[PDB]
Formats: C-alpha cells, sequence, structure tokens
C-alpha cells in the first residue's frame, strides 16, 4: 500500500479563497421555497461577491474580512431578528443568518496532495 | 429570610441549570419581576446594554 500522511492545507497550498452563502431559512411547516425566497438568495449572493470585488480598494479599513462591513452595527440586534423568526412573526417567514454568507479563512476539509503549488523566495514544503 | 430596613442594592443571582452544568441567566434570557402579594413599596434596578433596546 501507498499512503500520503502531513498532507499540506489544499486551499492555502493552492492560493484560493473561499466563500459560503447558505439559503436563507423559511418558517413554513414544509419547508419549501418561495419564488421570492429564491430571489432573496440570489440578492445575498450576489451582494456576497460585490464586497468581494470592492475589497480590492487601496485604504486598509479597520477590520479585514470584507463582510464585516455589511453586517457592522447589524450584529447587535440578531437576538432580536432571530426572536421574530423563531415565533414566525417576521415579514415573509425568510430568515438571513449573519454567519450564512461570509469568507471562510481556515477550514479542514478536503484533503490529500492539492494539485497546484505556490512557492515565493525560498519557501518549502513537505511530503 | 429576614431584613433590615431599607434593603438597598438586593442581588437577584438568577442561575439556569442544564443537567452537565448550571450557567448565569443571559441578557438572550430577558426577564420580568411581579409581586403576587400585589406590594407596591419596592424598585429593581438594571442594565441595559445595546443588545436588548430592541427586544425590551
Ligand atoms: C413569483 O411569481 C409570482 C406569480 O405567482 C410573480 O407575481 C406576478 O408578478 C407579475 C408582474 O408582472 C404580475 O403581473 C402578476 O399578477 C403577479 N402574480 C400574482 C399571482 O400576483 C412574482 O413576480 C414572482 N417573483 C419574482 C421575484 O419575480
Ligand atoms: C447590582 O449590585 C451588584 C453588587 O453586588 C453590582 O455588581 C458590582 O458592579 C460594580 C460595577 O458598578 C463592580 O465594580 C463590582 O465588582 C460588582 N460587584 C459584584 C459582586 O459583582 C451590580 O453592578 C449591580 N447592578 C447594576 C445593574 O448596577
Amino acid at each position: 500500500e501507498i499512503h500520503l500522511i502531513d498532507v499540506p492545507k489544499k486551499h492555502h497550498a493552492s492560493r484560493t479563497e473561499s466563500y459560503v452563502a447558505l439559503p436563507p431559512l423559511v418558517s413554513e411547516s414544509l419547508g419549501f421555497h418561495n419564488n421570492n425566497t429564491l430571489a432573496v438568495y440570489q440578492g445575498l449572493v450576489y451582494y456576497l461577491l460585490w464586497l468581494h470585488s470592492k475589497y480590492d480598494k487601496p485604504y486598509a479599513d479597520p477590520v479585514h474580512d470584507p463582510t464585516w462591513r455589511w453586517w457592522q452595527h447589524k450584529t447587535k440586534d440578531k437576538d432580536y431578528f432571530f426572536y421574530l423568526f423563531s415565533n414566525r412573526l417576521a415579514a415573509e417567514g425568510i430568515y438571513i443568518n449573519m454567519n450564512a454568507y461570509q469568507k471562510l479563512y481556515n477550514m479542514s476539509g478536503d484533503y490529500g496532495i492539492p494539485d497546484l503549488f505556490f512557492l515565493d523566495k525560498g519557501n518549502w514544503f513537505t511530503i | 429570610h429576614r431584613f433590615k430596613f431599607p434593603v438597598t442594592q438586593y442581588p437577584v443571582v438568577l442561575e439556569i441549570f442544564n443537567e452537565r452544568d448550571k450557567i448565569s441567566a443571559e441578557p438572550p434570557y430577558l426577564v420580568t419581576m411581579t409581586e403576587v402579594n400585589m406590594r407596591k413599596n419596592w424598585q429593581l434596578k438594571h442594565n441595559e446594554p445595546e443588545n436588548v433596546k430592541k427586544m425590551k
């Protein structure tokens, strides 16, 4: 048999930036999604990628991870919003979760030797 | 339990018991005080952080 152990992180080695955008929750008893719920999902994914594009501005900004500037003040109201959804009192029954739409830096997922490797000025890797 | 005239800053410690643990009462678990005997010469003082301004 042959095995690779002490493999190196695929996303760091291949230098890939990864986002996550999970669908908004629905209070419908059967769990189905309307066309308007899918429209909301569409717009939220678009706005995530829009921040991905606008993060390339020259000025640093105070906090890394661009999605911060999207949530900002709203992060203080989460319980309130969640309350209105738990008791199904919230508008069209949709729930927009802050943590659902964000850029992941470190995850432990698919492994093995990555295909691409990137090197810069004497940095090394091991297999 | 007996108390001396003015009772000031009497701490209402609320503990939630969850089998494995007992944690303190959190701001999501907002609470109400009532006096079942209908007396009304009492006051309750509390701090409001900007986590309940909207819940409250
Ligand atoms: C989801 O589908 C509904 C239809 O069930 C769309 O609502 C229609 O919108 C048009 C606008 O041109 C109206 O003429 C129709 O009368 C509407 N239908 C009803 C039943 O009122 C709705 O637009 C769709 N959702 C989205 C986001 O486009
Ligand atoms: C309720 O009374 C307690 C005292 O038992 C207060 O707790 C103190 O708060 C001050 C800050 O103002 C701290 O310096 C002390 O260390 C605290 N003591 C203890 C034992 O926790 C509490 O602040 C009071 N509640 C409110 C809303 O003011």
